[PDB]
DNA sequence: TCCGCGTCAGACTCGTAGGATTATAGCATACGTG
DNA sequence: ACGTATGCTATAATGTGTGCAGTCTGACGCGG
């Protein structure tokens, strides 16, 4: 029989109405009123119409079954809102909200990354003008080019077409044979690799080893105020909430602490060789 | 010791069994800091824990035995 | 891939790599042009009365 | 594959009857495929595409 | 972390809840410019978690000061991104939606629980007709489809009381209402009463799975999916590129077709819209989700971007690609690099080069942890840059971790264990690694650019494994045979065949020498050669009674270079080994001899000091390829010119028209192939020989000192095959079809080949190098089948307390015995006292090792036939005993408890066949005398007055004196004998003659000939010739038959002078001989004809070089246990043969057993010929038919023991064609876990019950329990499994899924909430954890008492 | 249960090489947070 | 106020289709 969902739906509008200009207003007129039976003719009736528009909107983001879903929606909210005294068809009313919400609902599924319609909008027109250019400049536009024809900014013209660029998916074949993806290659940037992560723990340990042999209000003064040992990163003026409640006398510690450790850094072997580091 | 360890074989039997006792022996030396019972001349853990079991020095029973007796030292001593 | 002999003046029965592409690639023989519809040719000297 | 027409033969499409069961195709440079093909009583079918 | 068992069951809708963290409500990934999760999108940190280490999205909460705070504002926890992977969402479907693994995932499942087809549930879910789902007025019952015609006639009707609706929803409310337990009672009552083949089976695959179904506690409406589970962000990862673009995976772009749909349903269900529409809403939504799943399935599978399909989820978990074999079984390694080896003919055995700018960056936290030691480092950023700077102190200590620590070398592909080895790193300055000659046998490695993979083993365990185990000194025999793998080749070889042969006087003939060193001394002065005869006195060693060596003093008169060669001859061997001239078949004795004998030390130096000298005196010789070292041969033009005009002949002769096409085809290549042979030995016979000019007082003969025949005799390179192509003829090319050149290659590489003659040679070269690239994949995944079902195998118990074996003879096949009692029989403990000859004192006791030192006293007392315990007679449940496997032949001696047998045998088996990639036998000649013995053999005297057989499998024995069997042929079909039944032949006599190229079909009776069911052009075909006009007839097959004669059989009846038939001697059937297709028949319709007469000649066209490429798919075949298209009949059980009924020819048989009451009757086909003939004593399992014998036909009647006979005879003769050398345990191995499953007959104290396959060990420990508490047995009988069957017959679902089938082995084992408790390898090489066998055999078995205890 | 035809499952192991898309109006009040 | 989002316009128009088609040996699973 028929297993494509396609063609299902596509025998489902192949037997509903056809409706003539009277008949139209004669169902329209109470669909207003609230019919129930009359709103879902009109629709039913006006299926093979959102088909028709949806073969033209293809091949730009989502299937011919999702434009058609979408389509379906616009002559929903044209038969929410149409107007039946007036002695205008609808087929022609109906026909411009079906072209409106498939190109909307195109606009948001196409893109992974949600482009809102303010960017994606202005980025047309500079496309647009990328064309009559592109025909008699017989030159791809560049982002200079498209700005002397608007008298529009530089970086806008370069940023929008920043948005524009598109994504390679990180599940593709490189080569066009069987071999190895983006993913066996790309690295993780958020952890570093043992070496990196044994220099911390090794570098803070040296650190834990060089404060217990400072001065024991030296390393209390200069860990508490830098946040290394104490819960909270303080400042010259806020080690005094502890204990030290000094202005003068916290400063000269502090360095005091720095400048003895500063030896101990000269003696050790780092100083300058720990200094392009 | 170093080319050979079928002289090591021979004492214990199983090859694998071989290697966790010297294994074991050798984690004693590397952090312990135990002593060599053959002299070492410059070798690691690995070669002279194959020696003392080649010789015939370290084996399963050999090895039970001497844990507890350090262990059971701390028993009398703590209580 | 194995070598037919229309390859014969046409196409080099030893040119081609040694991997799953093996027989599918080929160069062409030295003398060997290509026919005005698609086909290949080669070089014959006529012989006119023996 | 050269377009035009190509006469061939599965040497035994099913060994079951060990048939030599011919077969005719016409392949154009572009356009959909006309396959003619015998059968275990020789009934000569189309196979388009 | 530390857990024991893996489970699968189904997700329930509830389920599903539990995990996920939040519902994804939105498609939306992030927003532009700032690159952040969107709300409640596919990235959100409110369900996902925060983006960095504590942090969360506005910036509100910071690091660990707020441990675990919910910011207010973005609502976004602050712990690590670690949650970003773990924590997983849900979407909530609007309408519920079908699962396609439990829907085309065949069977059904779905539709395998309801009892309903795969159409009827799929014209449900894509909205063409209704289904009812309970009737309560019983007009329409349930499981009944309505068209949309058909809904409404029942709904003005009758309605209401008719429950039937459309889609997914229907489908899960009849799962949701259908009953496991009273459906399950109703099947089995169905059952009793009178059951089947198929609808027993049917009926008891539903019941357990509706039992097994209960017991998973899985519920029939979870196939329906409710609520669909979201991949947790950072596993379908949306990350940028460093070139400002982004990249994102395809399961991210399928989320967001699934989320669009589903809340434009929503959206519809808002409007209350139009069904029509709500229809295409649900299907797109199904596809959506279906395409999620598995996307390539259902129908076109989703393509996107650049035209390729959307990489779905069960797509990760699929085959090769999929995380299994790619991102888990497979790894990339740290302390890891690779390089172009090079040769290291310094190296000892225990050594390789390595670079030092490799060593430095693989052993860099070994520099960095010596150097805090010194105190050089007080920090490791410090040590990092002190490496950096590359100072010279550094390379001292990078130096000095190195030594005594060995490092693994990798060379690919890894066939076998060897295809790694450790060796002691010796650091060397330049970019090459240097590798031991002698190993690169194991490898197969050529320096010819090949590169070997480096590997550091870190721990001290892996230290002491690398130098116990994988170190190349402790790694010599293979372990698929005996045999040194690291014996010497090419210039070694030459270089001692060199030295050793000897020469006629030259300089300083018999001379008398101190020692060997004198040798060198003299040689090395310039007044002695290598080949001159000596009287030397040399002190040999000789091992006594005990441990201690004699010492022998005498003179031997050899040459002054096997005097030198002794010098490198450990004292423990004779020197009668090295007094002969030394070849690779002789040196291979000399590593042999000296292992059996001294032990594994003194064999790696004699290894080493062969290899070293062989190619020192190999350069020595000067050996060289000149082109007058190419000679030809005196008289090739002489032989090809007259040979040309033998062709000539016969060309003429046949546009004469005499002989025929195809007869001239086969006689003109039998001229060229005498032509071929005919220079090819003259060729040798004047270069073997070439020196026949020497001196002394006139002239003696001697070995050729030709360079390329010294290179070829030691055995270095080439053979007397490849020198043929180079001095003589070419021979005989091949064409691509398959058709042998009427004209060969006359010319050969010295003369030069013409155009042609290397267009032709092409032919031949590019396809034998076609199957070098194609044919290897086969052979290779053949290794990969053998492993996964011999993964479990490890040498378990000691001794698993059976006396049970399997018999062994010797390998007496072609004349020369092909394989030795001795060398069968080696290395395997007996399961029988086998004592000598006369039987009244034992020698070998039963529970012992078979030495070749025992086996050497099987040869004084000549073993009959032997009892080893075997693998497959083992009783070891889970594994076998070290008795039943006996020594490891790579060791040598008895195998250790622990080590994993199953792979080493797999390897040992694939590892040949992957790297491995004359029919006149007109007459048998007899060469010892003997009284001749033929066996299965049924002749019958001709008009000539010769014994001519009329039986298929005829052999041939010779017997000695005392009657043993020493020789063995196979006589074929059609043969004539010179000497019949017990007669006596003198040697070098033909006691057997027949035509090759041709299958007779002889007659048992004398009459004349009359034609059945030969009607012309139905079934046979007829060509005249000219004058007289003799015709022939050519009997047509199905291929090139009509469907007229399709049920006719051809065959040339018997009659008398009257016109009856011919009674067959002592039988009631009429003489009638079936001739089979292309059937060649010279003798037409009333024709006189005597007994032994040849009525048809079947042709025997057989000329393709079988080789490896056309003999491995035999082998798999075998192990995958594929039955042939015509296995022989066998008898069931022992009695009395009684034939019956017929019907239009095809035979029955009535046979009734003496003890056995009740007939058992089956079928025969017509034109097949039987052995037996009727009322005869037959026992368990006669050669009733002939043909292929089926594996399942084996085992199924004559036991175990004939089945493992079988696979082992039948493989071996493949490999043995090849001269590929297994011992037979490996695949007895294989065989054994092929034999695992077996099918249960009759009822026990378990629910075991009829038409369940367990596994054989569980049944067996069930049967242990049963013996001791009584009950009532469980009886069996044992299946045969092929391998790829075999491998997804575990218990474990984990070891099936990383094999294959891998998207029905998961939905099987989730429908029955199976568990898997591990015990593989693959098991817990997936998981990461210590391997339950080798190393980690003593560790698992102390993890196994902690549950012993308590 | 048996024989033809449909779909669906695999395809020896490691190294190296390089690149590019189309298009979704146009303007005026409605909905969300400093 | 700035950014995002929702909304309306009225000639008539009313049922899609596109795209690789010497792969192959082997194995079931529904009908017939
Ligand atoms: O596709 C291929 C081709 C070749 N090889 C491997 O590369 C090597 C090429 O062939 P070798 O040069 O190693 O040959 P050989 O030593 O066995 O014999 P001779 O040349 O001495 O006659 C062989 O060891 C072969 O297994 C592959 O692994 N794959
Ligand atoms: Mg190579
Ligand atoms: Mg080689
Ligand atoms: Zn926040």
């Amino acid at each position: 029989r028929v297993l494509d969902a396609t063609q299902l739906y596509l025998g489902e509008i192949g037997y509903s109405p056809l409706l003539t200009a009277e008949e139209e207003v004669y169902f329209a007129r109470r669909a207003l009123r609230g019919d129930v039976a009359s709103r879902r003719r009109m629709i039913e009736s006006n299926l093979r119409l959102v088909v028709k528009i949806a073969r033209r909107y293809g091949n730009r983001g989502l299937a011919l079954l999702d434009l058609i879903e979408e389509g379906n929606l616009g002559l929903i909210r044209a038969v929410e809102k149409f107007d039946p005294e007036r002695g205008f068809r609808f087929s022609t009313y109906a026909t411009w909200w079906i072209r409106q919400t498939i190109e909307r609902a195109i606009m948001n599924q196409t893109r992974t990354i949600r482009l809102p319609i303010h960017i994606v909008k202005e980025l047309n027109v500079y496309l647009r003008t990328a064309r009559e250019l592109s025909h008699k400049l017989d030159h791809e536009p560049s982002a200079e080019e498209i700005a002397e024809q608007l008298d529009k900014p530089v970086d806008d013209v370069s940023r929008m077409l920043r948005l524009n660029e598109r994504i390679t998916s990180v599940d593709t074949p490189l080569g066009g044979d069987s071999e190895k993806a983006l993913l066996d290659i790309l690295a993780d940037e958020k952890e570093n690799g043992p070496e990196d992560t044994t220099q911390d723990d090794d570098m803070k340990q040296s650190i834990v080893k060089w404060l217990f042999e400072l001065n024991a209000k030296q390393r209390e003064v200069l860990a508490r105020r830098f946040g290394l040992l104490g819960y909270e990163a303080a400042t010259l003026e806020d080690v005094g909430r502890e204990i030290g409640l000094t202005r003068e006398r916290v400063r000269q510690i502090q360095v005091e602490g720095l400048r003895r450790l500063r030896e101990i850094l000269q003696t050790q072997g780092l100083n300058i060789e720990a200094l392009f580091l | 010791a170093r080319v050979t360890v079928q002289d090591a074989v021979e004492k214990i039997g199983n090859r694998f069994d071989l290697v966790l006792v010297a294994a074991r022996r050798a984690r004693q030396m590397q952090v312990g800091g135990k002593d060599p019972l053959v002299p070492e001349e410059n070798d690691k853990t690995t070669v002279i824990a194959l020696r003392e079991i080649e010789e015939g020095l370290i084996n399963n029973q050999i090895l039970d035995v001497r844990e507890r007796q350090e262990q059971q030292e701390q028993e009398a001593a703590e209580l | 891939r194995d070598v037919h002999p229309t390859h014969y003046g046409r196409v080099c029965p030893i040119e081609t790599p040694e991997g799953p592409n093996i027989g599918l690639i080929n160069s062409l023989s030295v003398y060997a042009q290509t026919n005005e519809y698609g086909f290949l040719e080669t070089p014959y000297r006529k012989v006119t009365d023996g | 594959r050269s377009p035009g027409v190509f006469f061939d033969s599965d040497k035994g499409k099913t060994h079951s009857s060990g048939k030599v069961l011919y077969n005719a195709r016409i392949i154009p440079y572009r356009g959909s495929w006309l396959d003619f093909e015998f059968d275990p009583k020789d009934n000569l079918f189309v196979r388009i595409d | 972390e530390e857990f024991d068992a893996i489970k699968i069951a189904l997700a329930s809708p509830d389920m599903i809840r539990s995990w996920s963290f939040g519902e994804v409500k939105k498609p939306e990934t992030i927003n532009y410019r700032t690159f952040k999760p969107e709300r409640d999108g596919l990235f959100c940190a409110r369900i996902f978690g925060p983006v960095k280490d504590y942090e969360c999205l506005c910036g509100k909460y910071k690091r660990l000061k707020h441990r675990g705070v919910i910011c207010e504002k973005c609502g976004v926890e602050v712990t690590q991104t670690k949650v970003r992977r773990e924590r997983m969402g849900h979407i909530e479907l609007a309408s519920p939606t079908a699962h396609i693994w439990f829907l085309k995932s065949l069977p059904s499942r779905i539709g395998l629980l309801l009892d309903m087809p795969l159409r009827d549930i799929e014209r449900v879910l894509y909205f063409e007709s209704y289904v009812v789902i309970e009737g309560g007025m019983t007009n329409l019952e349930r499981q009944q489809i309505l068209t949309e015609e058909q809904y409404l006639d029942a709904l003005e009707e009758f309605g209401d009381e008719f429950d039937a609706k459309m889609g997914a929803e229907a489908i899960q409310a009849l799962l949701k209402s259908m009953d496991l337990e009273q459906e399950c009672e109703q099947l089995r009552e169905e059952l009793n009463e009178t059951n089947s083949e198929t609808k027993r089976k049917k009926l008891t695959k539903r019941i357990k799975l509706l039992e097994a179904f209960v017991q998973s506690g899985n519920k029939p409406e979870w196939m329906i999916l409710t609520v669909l589970p979201v991949l947790p962000p950072d596993l379908r990862p949306l990350v940028p590129l460093d070139g400002g673009r982004f990249a994102t995976s395809d399961l991210n772009d399928l989320y967001r077709r699934v989320i669009n749909r589903n809340n434009r349903l929503k959206r519809l269900l808002d409007l209350a819209a139009p069904d029509i529409i709500v229809r295409n809403e649900k299907r797109m939504l199904q596809e959506a989700v279906d395409a999620l799943l598995d996307n390539g399935r259902r129908g076109r599978a989703i393509t996107g971007s650049n035209k390729r399909p959307l990489k779905s989820l069960a797509d990760m978990i699929k085959g090769k690609q999929g995380r299994f074999r790619q991102n888990l079984l497979g790894k990339r390694v740290d302390y890891s690099g690779r390089s172009v080896i090079t040769v290291g003919p310094y190296l000892r055995l225990h050594q390789c080069g390595l670079p030092k700018k490799m060593a430095l960056e693989l052993f860099k936290p070994f520099i960095y942890g010596k150097l805090e030691l010194r105190g050089l480092a007080t920090t490791i950023k410090a040590a990092k840059k002190m490496v950096e700077r590359e100072e010279a102190v550094v390379w001292d200590i990078l130096d000095e971790v190195i030594r005594e620590h060995p490092v693994l070398l990798n060379r690919a592909p890894t066939l076998h264990r060897l295809g790694i080895q450790a060796f002691e790193p010796v650091l060397i300055e330049g970019k090459a690694i240097q590798l031991h000659p002698l190993v690169c046998a194991a490898y197969n490695a050529d320096f010819d650019g090949d590169q070997m993979a480096v590997h550091v083993p870190l721990t001290l365990e892996a230290q002491l494994e690398a130098r116990a185990l994988m170190m190349s000194t402790n790694n010599i025999l293979s372990p698929a045979n005996g045999e040194p793998i690291i014996v010497p080749s090419q210039d070694v070889v030459l270089g001692l065949y060199y030295m050793t042969r000897d020469c006629v006087n030259a300089k300083g003939e018999g001379m008398v020498l101190t020692g060997p060193k004198e040798a060198e001394r003299l040689y090395r002065s310039g007044l002695a050669s290598l080949h001159a005869r000596v009287k030397v006195r040399i002190t040999e060693y000789e091992k006594d009674a005990n441990g201690e060596l004699v010492a022998k003093t005498s003179l031997k008169d050899t040459t002054v270079g096997r005097a030198i060669l002794w010098m490198i001859v450990p004292k423990g061997l004779p020197y009668s080994i090295v007094n002969q001239a030394l070849g690779k078949k002789a040196i291979s004795k000399m590593l042999n001899t000296c292992y059996r004998i001294l032990g594994l030390k003194p064999t790696v130096i004699f290894a080493d000091q062969i290899m070293y000298t062989g190619f020192a005196y190999a350069a020595r010789s000067g050996a060289s390829v000149g082109i007058d070292d190419m000679v030809i041969p005196e008289k090739k033009h002489e032989i090809i010119s007259e040979a040309e005009a033998e062709v000539a002949e016969i060309q003429e002769q046949f546009q004469s028209g005499l002989v025929t096409a195809g007869e001239r085809y086969n006689k003109v290549i039998d001229i060229w192939a005498a032509a071929n042979d005919r220079v090819s030995k003259a060729m040798m016979d004047n270069l073997q020989t070439e020196t026949v000019i020497n001196r002394d007082g006139q002239e003696e003969k001697q070995v050729s000192f030709n360079s390329i025949y010294m290179m070829a005799d030691s055995g270095a390179r080439g053979s007397a095959a490849q020198i043929r192509q180079l001095a003589g003829m070419r021979g005989l090319m091949a064409k691509p079809d398959g058709s042998i050149i009427e004209t060969p290659i006359t010319a050969n590489f010295r003369e030069g080949l013409n155009v042609l003659q290397y267009f032709i040679s092409t032919h031949g070269a590019r396809k034998g190098l076609a199957d070098t690239a194609l044919k290897t994949a086969n052979s290779g995944y053949l290794t990969r089948r053998l492993v996964d079902v011999a993964q479990d195998l490890v040498v378990t118990e000691d001794d698993c307390g059976t006396h049970e074996g399997i018999m062994m003879t010797p390998v007496i096949e072609g004349g020369d015995v092909k394989e030795p009692l001795r060398d069968r029989v080696l290395g395997r403990v007996t399961a029988e006292d086998v004592l000598k000859p006369g039987t009244a004192d034992i020698l070998v006791p039963r529970n012992t090792l078979l030495h070749e030192q025992w086996c050497d006293l099987l040869e004084e007392n000549s073993v009959d036939a032997v009892k080893v315990r075997s693998v497959v007679s083992c009783d070891t449940d889970f594994g076998v005993c070290a008795h039943c496997y006996g020594r490891d032949l790579a060791r040598g001696h008895i195998i250790n408890k622990g080590e994993a047998i199953g792979v080493i045998a797999a390897q040992s088996i694939g590892e040949p066949g992957t790297q491995l990639t004359a029919a006149a036998e007109s007459s048998i000649q007899v060469k010892n005398k003997g009284s001749i013995k033929l066996s299965n053999v049924k002749s019958v005297v001709n008009s000539s007055g010769k014994l001519v057989i009329t039986s298929r499998n005829t052999e041939l024995k010779l017997i000695d004196e005392f009657g043993r069997t020493k020789e063995s042929y196979k006589v074929p079909y059609g043969a004539v004998l010179a000497k019949g039944d017990g007669e006596q032949v003198a040697g070098g006599e033909t006691v057997a003659n027949w035509d090759p190229h041709t299958m007779p079909v002889i007659t048992e009776v004398s009459g004349f000939v009359r034609f059945t069911d030969m009607i012309d052009g139905q079934t046979i075909t007829r060509q005249t010739d000219e004058l007289t006009g003799l015709s022939s007839l050519v009997v047509l097959d199905s291929a090139e038959r009509t469907a007229g004669g399709k049920d006719l059989r051809p065959a040339l009846k018997i009659v008398d002078a009257q016109g009856n038939d011919v009674l067959i001697p002592g039988t009631d059937m009429p003489a009638q001989y079936f001739l089979p297709g292309k059937a060649i028949v010279q003798l037409e319709d009333g024709v006189q004809i005597s007994s032994g007469d040849t009525l048809a000649r079947i042709p025997q066209e057989s000329g393709g070089t079988k080789d490896i490429t056309g003999g491995l798919p035999r082998v798999a075949d075998l192990f995958e246990a594929r039955r042939p298209k015509e296995p022989a009949i066998l008898a069931e059980i022992s009695g009395i043969v009684s034939f019956g009924k017929e019907t239009k020819g095809k035979r029955r048989l009535v046979i009734t057993p003496v003890d056995g009451s009740d007939p058992y009757e089956e079928m025969i086909p017509k034109w097949r010929q039987l052995n037996v003939f009727e009322g005869e004593r037959v026992e368990r399992g006669d050669v009733i038919s002939d043909g292929p014998e089926a594996p399942h036909d084996i085992l199924r009647l004559r036991g175990v023991h004939a089945v493992t006979r079988y696979i082992v005879n039948e493989v071996q003769d493949v490999y043995r064609l090849q001269g590929v050398k297994i011992n037979d345990k490996h695949i007895e191995v294989i065989v054994r876990q092929m034999l695992r499953k077996a099918t249960i007959v009759n009822a026990g104290s378990s629910d075991f019950l009829e038409g369940e396959q367990v596994e054989y060990s569980r049944v067996k420990i069930a049967n242990r329990e049963l013996e001791a508490n009584g009950k009532v047995g469980a009886t069996y009988s044992r299946d045969l499994l092929g391998i790829t069957k075999a491998s997804l017959a575990t218990e474990s679902f984990i070891s099936a899924a990383s094999f294959q089938e891998t998207t029905r082995v998961l939905t099987e084992a989730a429908v029955a909430g199976k568990r898997d408790e591990l015990r593989g390898l693959k098991e817990n090489v997936i998981v990461g954890r210590l391997i339950p066998a080798g190393t980690g055999y003593a560790y698992h078995q102390d993890r196994m008492r902690r549950r012993a205890a308590g």
